[PDB]
């Protein structure tokens, strides 16, 4: 999204086709023009003419499928009853697949996820709002309901509600590079109370909202982060999501990585040799430098 | 003394460019008055109902809008359920 103002003629039309508003209605209509508009079950994508977690796969390719259509009454109708029936931890990914279903597609999303937000299960919760995250995400909108909608569970004291809220602004505000959304976000990263997996994702979401962006506050907190833990801890199975914001906040730009590089030289060499290789191959992608 | 402004709500595919004045004894206007613009054109309760402005959240009934920021082009969103009782 380019910020600029008013003064331009047709602005409002110039925004609007920069914030893809359209794009979802072009989208369907095409779509529709096509014919290709039937939710495809996943039941006949798999040919089944001859189980939580497969069922779980089901639901997932049903959203990958009807991503972006908005159109798929098997977790519109009855989803309450498959969330239900469904075991553990999927609850999330569901609702977050209802979400895929209804990307780019703001007003209708919204309102047809805004009753799975009152959910009883915190998974379910924490999945309605990484949907509404998957929902606003990509497309740019005027009052920017994502940033209202996170309000208590951008910081909440609960690890799942927190994950989902801070991976949906991550969607959301990638590429927007917006101030106010880095500015409460990072203040979310240096928090303590989140596992190391949340940090991770609270990275994740840095990085993908300020991509290619050099943003030098987020490299201090990511690397303040990192020094704050300790390495055995770090080094586990979920560190690897620091040095992933770390590449994508200097994505394209190169030259520059030796002072970040230097600075994180004080790491241990189990998590120092992959950080710094993946920020390293992140920040001179696509530049044929072999 | 009617102290209009327009602001463009925006829910379930449906917008209206409404120009909404203080009704409520305010010299501008706030969330009351827009509360009950909303629940006079669709009937959400003030409980549920979400108004959302600049990414910013509405929590404090009391808090004026206008001072908050909303000005003629500015666009809020409506989230919830048309309710028929």
């Amino acid at each position: 999204f380019l910020e600029l103002s008013e003064d331009v003629e047709e602005y409002e039309d110039l925004t609007e086709i920069m914030s893809n508003v359209q794009l979802n209605s072009n989208f369907l209509a095409l779509a529709r023009e096509l014919d290709i508009m039937e939710p495809k079950v996943p039941d006949d994508i798999y040919k089944t003419h001859l189980s939580a977690r497969m069922n779980l796969a089901s639901s997932f390719v049903n959203g990958f499928v009807n991503a972006a259509f908005g159109q798929d009454k098997l977790l519109t109708d009855d989803g309450n009853k498959w969330l239900y029936k469904n075991k553990d931890h999927g609850m999330l990914s569901a609702a977050a697949s209802l979400g895929m279903i209804l990307l780019w597609d703001v007003d209708g999303g919204l309102t047809q996820i805004d009753k799975y937000l009152y959910s009883s299960e915190d998974y379910i919760k924490s999945g309605a709002l990484l949907a509404c995250g998957i929902v606003n995400s990509g497309v740019r909108n005027e009052c920017d309901p994502a940033l209202a909608l996170l309000s208590d569970y951008v910081l909440h004291n609960s690890n799942t509600m927190r994950l989902g809220s801070i991976f949906g602004l991550g969607l959301a505000y990638a590429g927007s590079n917006r101030e106010d959304v880095l500015t409460l976000l990072l203040p979310v990263m240096g928090d303590s109370k989140s596992s190391m997996e949340v940090a991770g994702v609270t990275a994740l979401a840095c990085g993908m909202i300020a991509v290619g962006s050099c943003n030098g506050d987020v490299t201090s907190t990511i690397l303040q982060t990192i020094m704050e833990k300790s390495e055995t801890e770090l080094k586990d199975t979920y560190a690897r999501w620091l040095p992933l914001g770390l590449g994508l906040n200097h994505l394209g730009k190169g030259e520059a990585i030796e002072a970040i590089l230097a600075a994180l030289e004080v790491v241990s060499e189990p998590f120092r040799s992959f950080a710094n290789t993946l920020v390293d191959v992140c920040a001179y992608a696509g530049s044929g430098n072999v | 003394a009617a102290a209009g402004l327009t602001v463009t709500v925006t829910h379930s595919n449906e917008k209206h460019d409404l120009h909404v004045t203080s009704q409520q004894g305010s010299s501008e206007p706030v969330v009351q008055d827009l509360a009950q613009v909303v629940e006079e054109v669709i009937g959400v309760p003030q409980s549920f109902q979400k108004l959302i402005f600049k990414g910013k959240s509405l929590k404090e009934m009391e808090t004026p809008l206008s001072a908050l920021g909303i000005q003629d082009g500015c666009r809020v969103m409506l989230i919830g359920k048309k309710n028929s009782p």
